[PDB]
């Protein structure tokens, strides 16, 4: 898993 | 270890311009701030200006802001005080000193011999 | 409208736990990832933890992983930081921050920056007990005279936690006052001084009193500052 | 772990002038860089993100440029509300910040006035002696304080505190506090603090003799 993935709704 | 030799002073009319020089020998001064002071007859030595290392700026006394400018020629181990719009009250012996503290706390260990500037018509 | 209001800070002993809250208003809380960032006294910013909008994925900086837990309650628009097994090095102002989600008309999308922040909550990790300051005069003399101006003050020593406040002459003297930031001593207690400059001719005439308040210990002290002959 | 290094540590400028702030990353962060402003006691404020995109509500005088490892924040005409600390931050690999650059107000040189205070009799009766040296209303910030007790230079037994630039005159003030046991204090006579600053041609010393105050 990527700690810098988008953490907000609807990427 | 280091010697400071000043030049450029002399007699100038009110409103005129001069440039003082302070040439250092014996040690390289590019890493150190260099300051100008002046002492009028009977008074204490007053701060005039400081040229820090290139990129670190110049700072000035209230009495000379806007009229005097410091600059450096590191390749020639020399600093300068450009003096414009001179007034009789600027008459004094002008001194240069090296700040031996590279962190700029004003450890003035070596001083030039002084050069007289007289502003009179 | 965007607001983040934090609560829950204070003093916590080493090894214990403290929970911070961040109440959000003025935006759709449940669509935003949320972060905690902290700032130790006198130092820079350090990212602490992140939680996805839906509470699933959570990430932590190495020095808190396994000790702190991030959570959220979307129905109450609140973000939490549960700090466990705390250590002195966790002392800091803790900010919550919203993930700066951004998009444009062409499908560009950004995130991973901090666009709105709480006001900060100070967490002080210490074993020290609540204690008011001892207040001592800094007396004026000729060794504290420069020209026709003298300086005097009060040393406000050995208190915990912050803060103290200092006034002079019950608030009548404000010009020339400098009250320094506290320093943490090796003892774990704080100390500071407050000074003021005044006309030297006033030393024989004018009464100078510093008024010190330390609310956590209900300490109130007036100290008269009288001249000396140094 | 990506390390961001900011330069210079302090920039001393006047309103109207252009301010140029630098941030260098230890390895490439592509364009995933932001700039923040922070004033004392307040939360940071996002100015620029993705290296060059201005955040909503940020004045046009702020601009960001760069990519890879070298980034610049420029303020084309500084205004009074811009004096603050500025940080950069990356989100290419985890989340790290630079150490900050302080943008301070320049003014003319003012040497500190120097004052020394002896410990009070009240404090002495209790076991400790604090001796305080005050450097008042000076600029620029750099200064050195040395304590001497019977002419012997002290080390390790003093702590300094400094104010923020004064709102009206833009100067700093600084205290240095020497802490000794009462027993040690009572072994010596002359207590001196020696101050240097670029506005002082010679160091300024203030001293007292124990028990003559």
């Amino acid at each position: 898993a990527n700690p810098n993935a988008n953490p907000n709704a609807n990427p | 270890x280091v010697q400071l030799x000043x030049s450029g002073g002399g007699x100038v009319q009110x409103g005129x311009s001069l440039x003082l020089s302070c040439x250092a020998x014996x040690x390289x001064x590019x890493x150190x701030x260099x300051x100008w002071x002046r002492q009028x007859p009977g008074x204490x030595r007053e701060x005039v200006x400081x040229x820090x290392x290139x990129x670190x700026x110049x700072x000035x006394x209230d009495s000379x802001x806007g009229r005097f400018t410091x600059s450096x020629d590191x390749x020639x181990x020399x600093x300068x005080l450009q003096x414009x719009x001179l007034x009789x009250x600027d008459x004094a012996x002008y001194y240069c000193x090296x700040x031996x503290x590279x962190x700029x706390x004003x450890x003035x260990x070596x001083w030039g011999x002084g050069t007289x500037v007289t502003v009179s018509s | 409208q965007v607001q983040l209001v934090e609560s829950g800070g204070g003093v916590v002993q080493p090894g214990r736990s403290l929970r911070l809250s961040c109440a959000a208003s003025g935006f759709t809380f449940s669509i935003y990832g949320m972060h905690w960032v902290r700032q130790a006294p006198g130092k820079g910013l350090e990212w602490v933890a992140l939680i996805w909008y839906d509470g699933t994925n959570k990430y932590y900086t190495d020095s808190v992983k396994g000790r702190f837990t991030i959570s959220r309650d979307n129905s109450k628009n609140t973000l939490f930081l549960q700090m466990n097994s705390v250590r002195a090095e966790d002392t800091a102002v803790y900010y919550c921050a919203r993930d700066a989600h951004y998009s444009d008309s062409s499908g560009y999308s950004s995130w991973g920056y901090f666009d709105y922040w709480g006001q900060g909550s100070l967490v002080t990790v210490s074993s020290a007990s609540t204690k008011g300051p001892s207040v001592f005069p800094l007396a004026p003399s000729s060794k504290s005279t420069s020209g026709g101006t003298a300086a005097l003050g009060c040393l406000v020593k050995d208190y915990f936690p912050e803060p103290v406040t200092v006034s002079w002459n019950s608030g009548a003297l404000t010009s020339g006052v400098h009250t320094f930031p506290a320093v943490l001593q090796s003892s774990g207690l704080y100390s500071l001084s407050s000074v003021v400059t005044v006309p030297s001719s006033s030393l024989g005439t004018q009464t100078y009193i510093c008024n010190v308040n330390h609310k956590p210990s209900n300490t109130k002290v007036d100290k008269r500052v009288e001249p000396k002959s140094c | 772990e990506i390390v961001l290094t900011q330069s210079p540590a302090t920039l001393s400028l006047s309103p109207g002038e252009r301010a140029t702030l630098s941030c260098r990353a230890s390895q490439s962060v592509s364009s995933y860089l932001a700039w923040y402003q922070q004033k004392p006691g307040q939360a940071p404020r996002l100015l620029i993100f993705d290296a060059s995109i201005r955040a909503t509500g940020i004045p046009a005088r702020f601009s960001g440029s760069g990519s890879g490892t070298d980034f610049t924040l420029t303020i084309s005409s500084l205004e009074p509300e811009d004096f603050a600390v500025y940080y950069c931050q990356q989100r290419s690999n985890w989340y790290t910040f630079g150490q900050g650059t302080k943008l301070e107000i320049k003014r003319t040189v003012a040497a500190p006035s120097v004052f020394i205070f002896p410990p009070s009799d009240e404090q002495l009766k209790s076991g400790t002696a604090s001796v305080v040296c005050l450097l008042n209303n000076f600029y620029p910030r750099e200064a050195k304080v040395q304590w001497k007790v019977d002419n012997a230079l002290q080390s390790g037994n003093s702590q300094e505190s400094v104010t923020e630039q004064d709102s009206k005159d833009s100067t700093y003030s600084l205290s240095s506090t020497l802490t000794l046991s009462k027993a040690d204090y009572e072994k010596h006579k002359v207590y001196a603090c020696e101050v240097t600053h670029q506005g002082l041609s010679s160091p300024v010393t203030k001293s007292f003799n124990r028990g003559e105050c």
